[PDB]
């Protein structure tokens, strides 16, 4: 469980929530998420869910695309390098510090050679709950 | 050569709105928002143009954002948002207002447009210079903001404009901004939420239990925010929300920048936000700040990666974040991530002349960030370091130019 | 179709947007100028 | 979404429904539906009825709000929510009782009314129906009508005295002195077989103390009905409404009264042999308003 209470208990606790342990037998659906990082630069507490980054078409179609946005990005590296400003930087291309880590680029190239052959507002609501309302629910 | 699924909608405003075919000429729609939408038009009478010309930054044309409030909205609400946006004019980094009428419900807000680019396009190839660049003109347009002596409490990579090319950014949505009332007319009597109403039996203690009945009310503070993007002050529903969860967000945002993931904070409600907080930091450390702000926490049975792990510091959060992607392989070999990998490589311990002199001063710079990172990242408000301390810091040593 | 929200102005939650505005409580609110005479005070303040 | 067994009630949608009649009902409405515009005030008609009678709800202090269900007909998007009130009193009836309470909480709040919550919230409101359809009398109301609004009207011919009705009971352990209170849920007291602490436990120790229990106002009147319509050979009927708490010695004897309740059925032990009933069930009428 999780429990946030009132030191004073003046005011009613504002968090309480306890989950029996059956409901907690698969490690995907928690209802305390977790960490599970994921790729893609998505959130870190979801992954790819439906979703595989050795997956060679989705590999090709993320090549494709930062393919198609190397001159961008090269641009923005090119506009910001170490002048701390843009217009100061007015007056060498480019700078490229190695690294042994995996890209895009070198796991494509493992992989063919591998193949080569609502509104936001709510209506305020009262706390109390009565205790036809707990039977009812 | 655009889609006229939005031109009716577009038409319709018009014929909606009898005082604006001969003011404005409509453009075209360019922002989206929760509460309104943003279009852009055209300046008819240049007298708008005269008037907040040096406000009109002059790269490209002059345009003009108009601002379509949401019928739906309350009006003392639009009267705050005018009000506020009427005495911060004149800042060069607040959007100040231009013009503004209302057509019976219908209000309509004239803003000057700012050319900028969507967050999305370039989070993940943003080199240390552009989230030094943007952040510190960030930290000065909150540093404005906080001498005014408000709170603007949606403080998000979508309501800040920033532009590469200028290399400069605007704050712009102030809907949920709130001016900080008066707090009162030591620190651990500063916010132990006995504030306004209601300041100044034993043997039953309620410490491992919920009532089977409960006759109580909940605490009644300002939950205005993001999906994210909210601070432990708010979050717990701390009382006296102070200007700092501005910076906290601030810090949530570069934390965003160095990992590149843009929803950092996925949280459906406030208790995934509280357990992704006690994930990154840790159960003591939570218990810790909701015991300085007078609550009572405890969690238990739960399984945690990090036990009160990531002890170490963000470093290692954002070690394995980028960890997993070097793995995998999902950034491109020019992204300008690799460089904080490395950086987080030796530091962790886990021709030639100019590279050695390049990689010095990136050394310094992520040093910097990792180090306002966690001047930001605490959860004590009176601790937490104010805006103008923030810029203070060795890393901002652009603004010493002047 | 997902217009459906809560109208502070009418204090009321609606399933779509396009029939709240057009509802009589809504229509009479905004025919009422007694509701934005604090704005059209800031309004004339700009000229 | 998620209707309730039994019924045709989802909470979530009949507390928008009712929200929404509040905040938007006009007497202009209930005077189309009763075909008089012609005497359409510009005055009442426009100013919102309920919200104002929640305004002085609050400032007087009142706790039970008094609804009319033709109102609820007038308003269409809560024409359902008429019959499902007809026909599920007790649920729809709470469900209007926590709006009530939601609404007035709501509406201190909005305006930030120098007015304390305190009192509110801890107060518990009830939404008396009434106006709600025909008579039919009780020849008419055949056992499928059993736990529905019912409007009678008649003569009150006796009202007997105030019975008290048990509420909270007072079992006490003799052994540790271990006083457990039982509520009554659904009329039934459950009582502890052993002593409910685990280091004492003797289950002769418990022994009810009767004068020490909460007991409620019960009062049964005699209503002989006067119904509009009277079919062939039929002498009057008498039947027994059961009033409780505040609207307890309200009616007087010869009063000539209009009451809408809930019509009941229980049965009725057979005191030959105890613990055994008769197949047969006594009707009676729960009261909610009295006109
Ligand atoms: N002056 C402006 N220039 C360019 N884009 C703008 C401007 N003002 C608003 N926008 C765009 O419109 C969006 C919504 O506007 P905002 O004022 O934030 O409204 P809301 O209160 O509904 O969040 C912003 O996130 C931004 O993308
Ligand atoms: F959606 Be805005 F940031 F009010
Ligand atoms: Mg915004
Ligand atoms: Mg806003
Ligand atoms: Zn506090
Ligand atoms: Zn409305
Ligand atoms: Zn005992």
């Amino acid at each position: 469980h999780v429990y946030l209470y009132d030191l004073w208990q003046t005011w009613a606790p504002i968090i309480t929530l306890e989950w029996k342990p059956q409901e907690l037998t698969n490690l995907d659906e928690l209802p305390y998420p977790i960490l599970k990082i994921g790729s893609f630069g998505r959130c870190p507490f979801i992954g790819d869910r439906n979703y595989d980054e050795s997956s060679y078409k989705r590999v090709v179609k993320r090549y494709s695309r930062d393919k198609a946005n190397k001159k961008y990005a090269l641009q923005l590296r090119a506009l910001f390098q170490y002048h701390a400003d843009t217009l100061l930087n007015t007056s060498k291309n480019l700078i490229f510090i190695p690294h042994t880590c995996n890209d895009s680029t070198k796991s494509f190239k493992k992989w063919m050679q591998e193949k080569a052959k609502g509104n936001g507002l709510g209506p305020t609501r009262a706390s109390v709950m009565s205790k036809n309302m707990k039977s009812l629910s | 050569d655009i889609p006229p699924e939005i031109k009716e909608e577009m038409i319709q405003l018009y014929h909606d709105l009898p005082g604006i075919e001969n003011e404005y000429k409509l453009i075209d729609k360019i922002g989206e928002g929760t509460f309104s939408s943003v279009y852009k038009a055209k300046d008819i009478t240049g007298k708008i143009t005269k008037k907040f010309a040096s406000h009109f930054w002059n790269y490209g044309s002059n345009y003009v954002a108009l601002k379509k409030i949401y019928v739906t909205s309350s009006p003392q609400r639009i009267y705050n948002e005018l009000n506020l946006l009427y005495i911060m004019t004149g800042s060069s980094r607040v959007a100040p207002l231009c013009d503004a009428k209302r057509v019976r419900d219908q209000v309509i807000a004239v803003l000057p447009y700012y050319p900028h680019e969507e967050f999305r396009t370039f989070y993940r190839d943003l080199p240390i210079k552009g989230i030094k660049k943007y952040i510190w003109e960030l930290l000065r347009a909150l540093k404005f903001v906080h001498s005014k002596g408000i709170i603007h409490r949606d403080i998000k990579p979508t309501n800040f404009l920033f532009n590469l090319e200028l290399g400069r950014g605007v704050l712009v949505d102030f809907g949920l901004a709130e001016a900080q009332m008066d707090y009162k007319s030591n620190h651990e009597q500063f916010c132990p939420c006995i504030m306004r109403n209601q300041y100044s039996v034993n043997g039953v203690d309620l410490t491992k239990g919920y009532p089977k009945n409960e006759t109580r009310r909940i605490k009644r503070a300002n939950r205005a925010g993001t999906r994210g993007f909210r601070a432990p002050e708010v979050l717990m529903k701390c009382g006296a929300q102070s200007t700092k969860i501005d910076i906290w967000s601030v810090g949530v945002i570069l934390l965003s920048l160095l990992g590149r993931r843009f929803p950092m904070f996925q949280s459906l409600d406030d208790a995934d936000s509280l357990l992704e907080l006690c994930t990154i930091f840790g159960w003591k450390e939570l218990r810790k700040c909701a015991a300085l702000h007078g609550l009572g926490f405890e969690a238990s049975g739960l399984i945690w990666d990090k036990p009160n792990g990531y002890s170490n510091g963000l470093k290692e959060f954002v070690y394995d974040l980028l960890n997993k992607e070097c793995t995998i392989g999902t950034f491109p070999e020019y992204s300008v991530a690799f460089e904080t990998f490395g950086f987080l490589q030796q530091e962790l311990h886990d021709d030639a002349y100019e590279l050695k002199k390049y990689q010095e001063e990136i050394w310094s710079d992520h040093y910097w960030c990792f180090q306002v990172l966690e001047q930001c990242f605490e959860m004590d408000p009176q601790k937490r370091s104010s805006a103008e301390d923030l810029l203070k810091t060795p890393f901002f040593n652009e603004l010493n130019e002047n | 179709v997902k217009n459906s929200g809560y109208c502070e102005n009418c204090r009321v939650k609606y399933e779509s947007l396009e029939q709240h505005i057009v509802s009589e409580k809504h229509l009479s609110f905004a025919e009422n100028d007694l509701n934005f005479e604090a704005i059209d005070s800031l309004i004339e303040n700009l000229r | 979404l998620r209707i309730i067994w039994g019924t045709n009630v989802s909470i979530q949608e009949c507390t928008t429904n009712f929200r929404n009649f509040l905040m938007s009902f006009k007497y202009k409405f209930r005077k189309i539906l009763d075909e008089r515009e012609e005497f359409i005030n510009n005055t009442t008609d426009e100013e919102l009825y309920y919200i104002k009678q929640l305004n002085e709800m609050r400032e007087l202090g009142t706790s039970n709000l008094n609804l009319d269900a033709r109102n609820l007909l007038a308003y269409k998007q809560t024409e359902d929510l008429y019959h499902q009130l007809l026909n599920y009193p007790q649920e729809v009836i709470s469900i209007m009782d926590q709006t009530i309470k939601d609404c007035m909480v709501s509406l201190i709040v909005d305006n930030n009314l120098d007015y304390d919550l305190d009192e509110i919230e801890t107060k518990f409101y009830k939404v008396r129906p009434y106006n709600v359809g025909s008579c039919k009398g009780m020849r008419e109301l055949n056992p499928n009508d059993i736990d529905k609004l019912i409007n009678l009207k008649g003569l009150v011919l006796r009202s007997t005295p105030v019975i008290p009705d048990m509420k909270v009971a007072f079992f006490k352990c003799n052994v540790c002195d271990h006083t457990m209170a039982v509520e009554i849920d659904r009329g039934v007291i459950q009582e502890p077989a052993r002593c409910e602490r685990i280091d004492c436990n003797e289950p002769n120790s418990m022994s009810l103390i009767h004068n020490r229990c909460s007991f409620a106002d019960k009062q049964v009147i005699k209503l002989q009905e006067t119904p509009d319509f009277v079919p062939d050979g039929q002498t009057p009927h008498s039947i027994s409404l059961c009033v409780y708490d505040e609207l307890v010695d309200s009616c007087r004897a010869g009063d000539r009264i209009e009451v809408t309740g809930t019509f009941r059925s229980i049965p009725i032990r057979a005191n030959s042999r105890q613990r055994v009933l008769k197949s047969l069930y006594k009707t009676y009428v729960d009261v909610v308003h009295v006109k």
